[PDB]
């Protein structure tokens, strides 16, 4: 299919979504419920852009990159006033409570959340309120568990339920007082639940074995191998 | 240590007679273990997920999503008291500063004895005629705070 | 830092003969007090359990409100 | 007017109510023309033809869509292997201000049974479901004893009076979300999941409850049907001057002389049915606002009285009629207080889904809350009116938001020095570290 983003043409899939046809050209939309292995969802509303029908357009209308099929003569537009600062408004959202613990978190410079915090360019807070809390859970000796730096991204119960198949991690909750884990405490009797790690865009699932003994990811020598 | 009765199995299976996905009777099986005990244990959601299959996780969203499925323990009266605007309008406010002063406790607790448990709801569904409250299925309107008391002192 | 933590004394009178005891240790540099910035304190910020502080008891961090409990 | 005359060429749902307010059991319905569009519907009429009247006659959505359900029913599919339709009808509510249905159930369990016989043999649906709420218990209680006499008769099972469309109906209690009233999460509900609303272009008419083609309609509507069924479709049209066709079950609350239900046509106006049929408000008020539908639409002003409540009447005054059940606001209501219990409700009665509806309805809460304790601070209106518009239709999932942020459209627009007098400390989201000079911007 042709689309043309930013009022420049480009070739894309027709059958896939929109969020990863503008992914596969390098350009930059963030996202935190969209995953490429588990499909899409609209737990956030991250990758807003503005679609246009006709060549000419004035308005538009708001609409969501994950949602969107790439088919042949949209017209959406990424960095406009209105789609930035709602992208602004959203990550606005989830800072709305967020803890306050970024350099006692397990993620650091490997999270998805600052990333996507930095890139829509969002650093003065006008939150003045009261934050929200959590409890935390006994995962097993794998997966550490606390809830406070989740945003509601369902992301872990789509892969653990739909992809992985376990029968363990879900959703409990509410409005605003949504948890996902288990209902007890205990290990993660899956096989897959390590996958949660770079599965969870935010620090709630993280490595226990590198939690004890960590370092940051920039401090990581890394190296191509074979398990 | 929980357990099911046998009628609550019998109510639950005659439950999943009536839907095509055994699923669908998460909810009336947790709002017959309501009826019956007067609130959802721990052991009530693996017993709910072993009886339909479904794991219990999904028992336990759906016992913890719903505002009328309670998972901590209440009195034997559950107080509903409306929360919401046309009652607020008609006075709300009253009849729950003579609630919070006949049971000297706060919404969402109950009271010392086990008697009451008061709660805000959502809407009742009789709007036209005044403040609205629920006891144990029996709904109220045209409320006063001075008939609260009387009110009151018709349960056990 | 985030947590205010090392810090720049105006402390200059240093030299060493060796080079290899330039190398200042985890004793050498922690000090019996706050310097600088003497009322600041990151885990009264943070969100993590810690000795002494149990889930929102942090600054603008409110109760955490069970999922069981009973309030719509 | 203060007594209605209730013959049934102007009031099809209402015209054999009981005074006593008892409901109208079997015989009672049967003897006052009970079960005759059920009787031609599937004695003498094709189910497309049915559809064709129902698309024709004008009827549309009485839950607060307003989209005809003619034309929801026209997007089933032709193909005639899915044969394992649903219907269901959405009886709850958990609207404040909504209470029509209520009636209907309480004592007119029979006219919602015919309807779901006669739209179930027009979308060629085997089983139906009414979604009711815990609250509604008498209503239940009427609904299943409705049923059985029903299954008694002959009538709501196998082969209805000799035809072989077979039916079954049954009643779903649930224990009670507001976002549970919206058709994909009642779908969504119904099949024992979270109540999480689903997305679209996959409508509920192609893959709705266990993947089956399913219809949602609301209880007026199916109360509506059969009066067409029985009556005509060009008597329907010949009953109202006026785009909207058919009546709509009216009527004020708060602080009312007389806050009631009425049945009445379409394009009359607020103000005849303020003044003769609630009979005016009590002594000592003023009416200073109204709001069309329960709690959901926004406010309008005394100066929107006069416009009649229909859907393109209300909607270009910057509004929407919804479900018709209109709401009073005097100034002896403080607009903060009632803003604030208004967002209160939807952000407790939101689900977790979607991240804007559920970090900005407590965002709201707070903001309103600061304003009713006098600690409002600069950057709260413009705050508000920001994510006002950043909670409109398409911005999130579903469409709770927009009607949970439409009254505060209307309090930010017409009743805006109340929140401006709430905002008395200055801006302080801040405090010194005396170790640090703060950027202090001039
Ligand atoms: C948050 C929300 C709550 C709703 N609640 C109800 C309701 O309680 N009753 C109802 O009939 N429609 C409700 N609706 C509208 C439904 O989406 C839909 O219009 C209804 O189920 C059937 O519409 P109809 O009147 O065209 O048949 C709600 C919609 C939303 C977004
Ligand atoms: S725990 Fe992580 S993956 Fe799960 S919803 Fe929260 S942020 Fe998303
Ligand atoms: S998960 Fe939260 S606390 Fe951890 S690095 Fe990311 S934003 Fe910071
Ligand atoms: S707007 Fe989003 S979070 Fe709010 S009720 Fe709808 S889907 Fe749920
Ligand atoms: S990535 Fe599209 S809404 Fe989340
Ligand atoms: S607003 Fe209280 S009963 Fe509806």
């Amino acid at each position: 299919a042709t689309i043309h983003v930013d009022g420049k043409e480009y070739e894309v899939n027709g059958a896939d979504n929109l969020l990863e046809a503008c992914l596969s050209l390098g350009l930059d939309i963030p996202y935190f419920c969209w995953h490429p292995a588990l499909g899409s969802v609209g737990a956030c509303r991250q990758c807003a852009v503005k679609q246009y029908q006709n060549a000419e357009d004035t308005r538009g209308r708001l609409v969501m990159s994950c949602m969107t099929p790439a088919s042949d003569g949209t017209f959406i537009s990424i960095d406009d006033e209105e789609a930035k600062q709602f992208r602004e408004s959203v990550v606005e959202w989830l800072m709305t409570n967020h803890p306050h613990d970024c350099p006692v978190c397990e993620e650091g410079g490997n999270c998805h959340l600052q990333d996507m915090t930095v890139m829509t360019g969002h650093s003065f807070r006008r939150y003045r309120f009261t934050k929200r809390t959590h409890r935390n859970q006994d995962l097993g000796p794998f997966i550490s568990h606390e809830m406070n730096r989740c945003i509601a991204c369902y992301r872990c119960v789509r892969y653990y339920k739909d992809y992985a198949g376990g029968t363990d991690l879900g959703v409990y909750g509410a409005h605003d007082n949504v948890y996902f884990g288990r209902p007890e405490d205990g290990t993660l009797e899956s096989e897959f639940s390590g996958n949660l790690v770079e599965i969870c865009p935010t620090g709630v699932f993280t490595d226990k074995t590198h939690s004890e003994r960590y370092n940051r990811k920039w401090d990581m020598q890394f190296a191509p191998s074979i398990c | 240590a929980f357990e099911l009765s046998a009628a609550e199995r019998e109510a639950i299976e005659h439950e999943m007679h009536h839907y095509e996905d055994p699923r669908a009777a998460s909810i009336e099986a947790l709002k017959i273990v309501q009826k019956q005990r007067g609130w959802v244990p721990d052991g009530a959601i693996h017993a709910i997920a072993d009886v339909l299959g479904i794991p219990a996780s999904d028992v336990e969203g759906v016992a913890t999503f719903y505002s009328q499925i309670f998972r901590q323990p209440v009195g034997r009266h559950v107080i509903r008291y409306c929360d919401s605007v046309v009652c607020h309008i008609n006075g709300y406010q009253g009849i729950q500063a003579a609630l919070e002063k006949k049971l000297n406790i706060k919404p969402g607790q109950t009271t010392f004895d086990g008697r009451f448990t008061l709660l805000p709801t959502c809407c009742l569904g009789n709007c036209d005629k005044g403040p609205n409250m629920m006891i144990d299925e029996d709904t109220h309107a045209h409320l006063t705070p001075e008939a609260i008391p009387e009110l009151l002192e018709r349960y056990k | 830092c985030p947590t205010t933590a090392i810090q720049l004394t105006p402390d200059f009178e240093m030299g060493e003969y060796k080079r290899q005891d330039l190398v200042y240790e985890k004793e050498d540099l922690l000090i019996s007090g706050p310097g600088k910035y003497p009322e600041y304190n990151f885990y009264r910020m943070a969100g993590m359990a810690i000795d002494g502080k149990d889930k929102g008891e942090a600054e603008n961090e409110a109760k955490p409100i069970d999922v069981k409990s009973l309030l719509p | 007017m203060k007594n209605i005359i209730r013959t049934p060429e102007t009031h099809p749902l209402t015209w054999r109510l009981r005074d006593d307010k008892q409901p109208v059991w079997l015989d009672e319905y049967r003897s006052k023309n009970g079960y005759e569009g059920a009787r031609k519907a599937l004695t003498g009429l094709s189910p497309d033809e049915i559809v064709n009247q129902v698309k024709d006659a004008g009827l549309k959505g009485r839950g607060g869509a307003g989209f005809s359900t003619g034309l929801k029913w026209s997007l089933m599919p032709k193909d005639e292997s899915m044969n394992i339709r649903y219907l269901l009808c959405n009886a709850d509510e958990m609207e404040p201000g909504t209470y029509k249905d209520r009636l209907l159930m309480e004592q007119l369990p029979h006219l919602l049974v015919e309807g779901m016989l006669i739209s179930a043999f027009a979308l060629k649906a085997y089983r139906g479901y009414i979604f009711l709420r815990g609250e509604y218990i008498e209503a239940a209680v009427n609904l299943r004893r409705a049923i059985a006499e029903a299954t008694e008769a002959g009538l709501l099972g196998k082969n209805i009076m000799g035809t072989g469309f077979d039916f079954e109906l049954f009643v779903h209690t649930g224990a009670g979300r507001y976002i549970c009233g919206e058709e994909t999460a009642l779908i969504n509900s119904l099949e024992g999941r979270r109540a999480n609303p689903r997305s679209k272009p996959p409508f509920p008419a192609t893959s709705g409850a266990w993947g089956k083609p399913t219809c949602v309609n609301n209880v007026e509507t199916l109360c509506n049907v059969p009066a067409i069924l029985a009556n005509g479709v060009e008597w329907y049209q010949n009953i109202s001057k006026s785009k909207d066709a058919g009546t709509k079950l009216m009527g004020f609350s708060g602080r009312v002389k007389n806050p009631g239900l009425w049945e009445l046509p379409f394009g009359t106006t607020a103000r005849e049915i303020l003044e003769d049929y609630a009979g005016g408000m009590r002594d000592g008020l003023k009416f200073k606002a109204w709001q069309p539908g329960g709690a959901g639409t926004d406010f309008l002003t005394e100066a929107h009285l006069d416009l009649p409540m229909e859907f393109e009447s209300i909607g270009k005054a910057g509004s929407r009629l919804g479900t018709a059940l209109a709401m009073a606001v005097d100034h002896e209501i403080n607009m903060v207080s009632l803003v604030r219990n208004l967002e209160e409700f939807f952000a407790r009665e939101s689900c977790g889904w979607c991240t804007p509806c559920r970090d900005g309805l407590p965002w709201s809460v707070k903001i309103l809350r600061a304003l009713e304790r006098g600690e409002g601070q600069p950057g709260d209106i413009e705050t508000l009116e920001q994510l006002c518009r950043f909670l409109g239709p398409g911005k999130t999932f579903c469409a709770h938001a927009p009607g949970a942020v439409e009254p505060l459209q209307s309090a930010i627009k017409y009743f805006r020095e109340e929140f401006e007098a709430g905002i008395k400390q200055p801006f302080s989201n801040t405090h010194l570290i005396n170790g640090i000079q703060p950027n202090l911007l001039k």
